[PDB]
């Protein structure tokens, strides 16, 4: 009912995992996944397909449009993003809080190489102030136009 | 190599199961017990020594083959 | 053998504990060979395993 | 009188008689198995004579729990199952018991399962133009009403949401009878789908039939002549209009491959089975349409390791005329139908009877697709840079073209929130035609995403 | 509630000491089974080891409790089974693996 | 002038590529179907 | 009880034996040869039963000068070897009688070579670190006390000469009792060996012991039995630890093969045993360091053919910890070190166990030389010309880098006349930070050629 | 056989003829089949010599 | 055996001439697995090299009188590492070439001069 692919080719590249998202597939569909996860994240292998397909397509491309560097850019972000170190456990708060800070572009300004350290430190900040957000989240599974604002 | 063609069609003849290539297994030893007996002796035996020289034909320059290996 | 002894300890493929210390008191003992479950006593899933 | 039994490996047992007593192949056969916790009844079929009263045969359940010299009757009989106008709205097995009562089907008229293809004197091609809503369809290789539709393609395509959405906008508007047959699925499919017919009600005008993969291979083979007979009694005598519908194809062949192989004959290429294409041929020719007959029935073709050099594809090739395949390719870049036009092929598509702007349109687009996969690596590797003026532009039409073909379906619905679409047939060849001419360059990239309608494109075109 | 059996086929004893030494520092080992098939021992074992664990769990399953369970190696298996059954002089199939 | 070239050299030594992968093939294809019909032979006789 | 032969065909050996009485399996078979030039005694070992008290046996002489009717005599036990403390310092055969002095033995304990593994209880991981003065050893895959090594390559590719480096850079720093045994070995390294270890004033605690080309394959595959059975008796009763060497392996596995072959049993993939997994866990689970007793054990294996699709090298695979391996073209370049640092991985390598600098600098020129082999299809005919900048620096970083890892291990004093070489761990790390900070880009590259330290690098490139 | 018998006929006596052949792989792959299941020894890609 | 007794009889230099090799090397696999044998080397002759030394020791000159042959051979499925061309190659002295372009240029012979080697 579902597969995953692993290349060592990942692996050397830098990705922990090393997953292939190029041919994975799940059966089910998100039904198994809560409401606010669908919601905040949907489409997303799609978009990191095609963006892996223009870097290829476009590896030595003699002149890069707005909208193609845009998505360049968009899919480093995204791609840098998606790494998690070994023995790291997480919950499913923190790791739709961060989905929803990647989609949404929030962190376009952020260097690369700074992305992923900037992650770990924003993760705590919310930690000693406003958690009662996390709670709320815990109580309904879902989001709030307000919880959203603040 | 030609000796040993000699030798696989002879254990065929024999209803010998085959192996790889339809080489019987017993060629690595045949060909050893052929070679190691080219060797120095001992001082005191007389110290004795011969040379031996093999030639081997490969076929498109490829070290990827049963009996070159 | 069947049992909530098994818990935490370690058997051989027969059902008998190798590595671990002691015996396990199983209630019952079930044939391996069975009959699967058919599509009227099946459901949908919908459950989420984080 | 009775024989006995002297040796049993796996699912095939041999089997001994007296003088006199060794009956015809295809039959019946009849064995007792006790135990405390496994007692059954085994049901052989006879499988091939060894000579000195000795026949080999197989059996439909599993062998476990079995001993030596227990007798076996016999019935004189080959497999049959009861037919009937109550068969509609009920679940049987490969023996026809009814999976909803256990009592059911137990007093209507018994068929054997063997028949015999019609004769050729009574054969006769039939012409007709049958168009579903989807686009892409209509405009490639429509189909033909009465005549043979397949389907190819591997593993996780998405075939069988697309048969779903085709039998549900199909179902609404016949009148005839349907049956399903299911030859290896996962359990959780056919529950699925008997909730979904459960939910509408179609499923009192439709009769389900099917089998698993973890019962015994001899069941998985006998399933689709029991289709194929009630097929064939409900068209011959009620002469309505039939729809058929199986699941796989290549399950039987694995079956047969491997009983091949167990029961003594020699392999062959690929370690296929002889004697396949015989089998395949025979079972194929039942379907036909006959001069006061017509039956409808689709075909899904599943290939192993995406590969059409096997000879299992190239022969089930041979058999069909209305040809659409599913390619990973296409899949691979976000394409829900995900069909490759350049090598689907129809055979109702020509000027003499259909309209030559259709012709014209489907010349045009191919052209444009076969240059288009031609520069793609060019493209890929030289850069856009280096392309003519002829080039650039061409290049942005297909771009156009093949983003354009997309479109939504009903079934889409369980995975994504947005409904479906249909459109009609005249506004999707004026939509192409306006597209070929290259008056609608000027779109942007999103605007041909996932577009059902002219109307929903030019909406898409003012929200950016 | 979940509950997870570990099942291993044909892997060194010291690969499984080290997991069970990891899941003593993780906590798990309460709710926890781990189901050894050294590949040391005969063909038997390896080969009979899953459908062991497979009745084991639906058991649990039947008492309505959430189960899960991990397979290690599968091919391991197969190797076994088609040792058996070219021993028991089977005529062979496809690459010699039974049909 | 300079342009000219270098894109003809690069044409002249991609030709090889495509005759070194040819030779590879056409060894592996044949070491294949080699391979099963051998095997293919010890199951027929072997019984 | 007296045994007949009955048939005899290649080394395997068919007899005949009373009902009264019949030996069990693995035991001892004396018989004898009668012909004049020719003269010896034989012995033959249990292999199976063939009913009517038939029982097939196998040699370890070669069976020439037979005759059919010779009386057979049992011992009626298993096959023994001496064991003691002034074993060490001597020369063994297959059956263990001493070779330097004839007649040496037959006075200490005798244990036999079938023994069981020890119970899961005593079971025991290890993390003990090992350190070597080879650089890259110690920088990529640093070495675990306690555990497994694993040597692969092809043929030819400088296996040997790693081994005896190691081997006396062992026996410098570390004395203790070791043993030294291998299968697949030819007589003038052995005699080689024999003298460097006389040299080293070594060969007094050193036990030795092994085969050769030119002998039936039983000892072939007793050898390697007996030389594990010394080890654990060492191991068990000293309580003290013990090196052990161990090398070519793979003709053991290739022996049985052979064995298998005249059995007449079905044959396998590949024509291979028809059971192969199971002798090769038996033979690698027999090592084990249990908590009171440390052994550390190295393996040289050959990969036939140059091709890593045979199961015979996967097998083992699953059974190693620490593993490095070596590539035809590395040679070919030029460095005598070709240890593919992209394939070599090991179990050890964690920032829990070592600092998260060496993590670092590990995973930074694991990706250097990835991304260089990525490049190196571009590369290979266009070149850096259409390449860019940002990754000629990659590339020229990524050469620098592949050329600093040779070395001049004293092991070759033989062949290039010159002293070895060694480097602490500190230094080496702090060396490779340094390059990959790429401050060394101005230094040519021929000078990274075989160089010994940082300092020897810069007086080279300087002298230049 | 019997379609070339048949066109044979015909030529023999002076009627010219022309002789067309649908597909002959299928004959080949017939031929095969019979044989290997008359139990006769396979060859190369399984076909007799 | 006719070129045999004529060379030996007469005295005369004699020519030979052979269409092909390929269909005798079919021929003696036809007759090898139409005895039964257990055929070898990808379906082949065991003993293929014996016969093809049997038929080519006879070709040499002696006694003053020479034999000359020249033979065609077709390479089947582009491949030269065949074992059968491989064989037959063994005992060859000179290789000629034909193409088709030097006629169109319109010469007679037709020979590429840069496809043609000797041994002598």
């Amino acid at each position: 009912d579902g597969q995953c692919f692993l290349e060592s080719d990942l692996f050397n590249q830098g990705v922990r995992p090393a997953i292939n998202v190029g041919v994975s597939v799940s059966r089910v569909g998100g039904a198994a996944q809560i409401k606010a996860m669908k919601e905040v994240a949907g489409s997303l292998r799609l978009d990191l397909s095609q963006y892996r397909e223009l870097e290829a397509f476009a590896a030595f491309a003699s002149d890069l449009d707005a909208a193609s560097k845009a998505q360049l850019d968009r899919g480093a972000r995204l791609v840098e993003l998606l790494k998690q170190p070994q023995y790291s456990p997480l919950a499913v708060e923190e790791q739709v809080v961060a989905i929803f800070l990647g989609t949404q572009g929030h962190l376009d300004s952020v260097p690369v190489e700074d992305v992923q350290r900037f992650e770990s430190e924003l993760l705590e900040h919310v930690k000693a102030s406003h958690s009662d957000i996390f709670d709320g989240i815990r109580e309904t599974k879902k989001l709030s136009e307000e919880a959203e604002e603040k | 190599s030609k000796q040993a063609d000699a030798y696989r069609a002879i254990s065929l003849l024999l209803r010998r199961p085959p192996g790889r290539e339809a080489f019987p297994g017993d060629v690595f030893y045949l060909h050893s017990r052929l070679l190691e007996r080219c060797a120095k002796l001992s001082d005191e035996l007389g110290g004795g020594s011969m040379t031996g020289l093999p030639i081997i034909e490969t076929k498109a320059n490829d070290i990827s083959a049963f009996i070159p290996t | 053998p069947v049992g909530d002894a098994f818990l935490g300890r370690v058997v051989n493929p027969l059902g008998q504990p190798i590595d671990g210390q002691g015996d396990i008191a199983a209630e019952t003992r079930r044939a391996l060979e069975l009959q699967a479950p058919s599509v009227v006593q099946r459901q949908s899933v919908s459950e989420p395993l984080q | 009188t009775a024989g006995r039994v002297v040796r049993i490996t796996g699912p095939v047992v041999d089997v001994e008689f007296p003088r006199g007593s060794v009956p015809e192949l295809f039959n019946a056969l009849h064995a007792e198995i006790t135990f405390g916790a496994l007692a059954k009844t085994l049901t052989l079929e006879v499988a091939q004579h060894l000579g000195d009263s000795l026949v080999r045969c197989i059996s439909m359940q599993p062998t476990d729990g079995l001993v030596r010299g227990v007798e076996v009757t016999d019935t004189g009989a080959s497999i049959s199952v009861p037919v009937g106008d109550g068969v509609k709205g009920h679940v049987f097995n490969a023996l026809g018991d009814c999976l909803d009562d256990p009592g059911y089907g137990k007093d209507f008229e018994h068929w054997s399962i063997h028949r015999k293809p019609p004769a050729f004197s009574d054969l006769e091609p039939r012409t007709e133009m049958l168009e579903t809503g989807l686009k892409v369809v209509d405009l490639l290789t429509p189909y033909v009403r009465g005549g043979k539709i397949a389907l190819f393609g591997g593993a996780g395509v998405g075939k069988t949401v697309l048969i779903q959405e085709m039998i549900n906008r199909i179902a609404r508007n016949f009148g005839g009878t349907s049956v399903f047959a299911g030859v290896g699925e996962r359990t959780r499919e056919g529950n699925d789908l008997w909730v979904e017919l459960a939910d509408a009600n179609v499923l009192k005008d439709t009769a389900l039939v099917f089998g698993q993969m973890d019962e015994p291979p001899g069941t998985r083979m006998r399933v689709a002549l029991s289709a194929l007979t009630m097929a064939e009694f409900f068209r011959d005598e009620q002469g309505q209009d039939v729809l058929l519908f199986i699941d796989n194809i290549f399950r039987f062949t694995q079956a047969g491959s491997e009983v091949s192989t167990l029961l003594g004959r020699m392999p062959s290429a690929v370690g296929y089975q002889p004697t396949l294409a015989d089998e395949m041929g025979e079972l194929q020719e039942r379907i036909t349409s006959t001069r006061g007959r017509s039956i409808t029935s689709m075909q899904a073709v599943y290939v192993p390791a995406d590969d059409y050099t096997d000879p299992a594809p190239a022969t089930t090739f041979a058999h069909l005329d209305a040809t659409t395949e599913l390619s990973r390719a296409v899949f691979s870049k976000g394409i829900f139908p995900a069909v490759d036009p350049l090598a689907s092929s129809s055979t109702i598509l020509d000027p003499a009877i259909v309209g030559d702007e259709h012709y014209r349109v489907a010349q045009e687009v191919i052209r444009i697709l076969q240059r288009y996969k031609d520069l793609q690596d060019i493209i890929a590797i030289l850069g856009i840079d280096e392309l003519s003026e002829e080039d650039k532009q061409l290049v942005n039409r297909a771009r156009r073209i093949e983003r354009f073909l997309s479109q939504n379906m009903m079934a889409a619905e369980q995975f994504t929130g947005q409904p479906g679409s249909t459109v009609p047939l005249k506004e999707t060849i004026e939509a192409f035609d306006k597209l070929t001419k290259g008056e609608f360059d000027h779109l942007p990239e999103q605007a041909f995403f996932l577009i059902g309608g002219l109307d929903d494109l030019a909406k898409k075109a003012e929200s950016l | 509630q979940v509950r997870c059996v570990y099942v291993a086929i044909g892997q060194k004893g010291t690969t499984i000491a080290s997991v069970k030494r990891a899941l003593e520092e993780g906590g798990a080992m309460e709710y926890t089974t781990i189901v050894a098939a050294p590949a040391s021992d005969a063909a038997g074992f390896k080969w009979l080891a899953p459908y062991t664990g497979s009745a084991i769990g639906q058991h649990w399953m039947y008492n309505g409790k959430h189960v899960l369970i991990v397979f290690d190696d599968l091919s391991k298996q197969a190797d076994a089974y088609r040792a058996i059954s070219l021993l028991l002089r089977r005529p062979p199939g496809r690459e010699a693996f039974p049909g | 002038a300079s342009r000219r070239r270098a894109m003809k050299s690069a044409t002249d030594n991609a030709d090889d590529l495509i005759k070194a992968l040819t030779l590879a093939a056409n060894r592996e294809r044949q070491a294949q179907i080699t391979q099963e019909i051998s095997e293919i032979v010890g199951g027929a006789n072997a019984l």
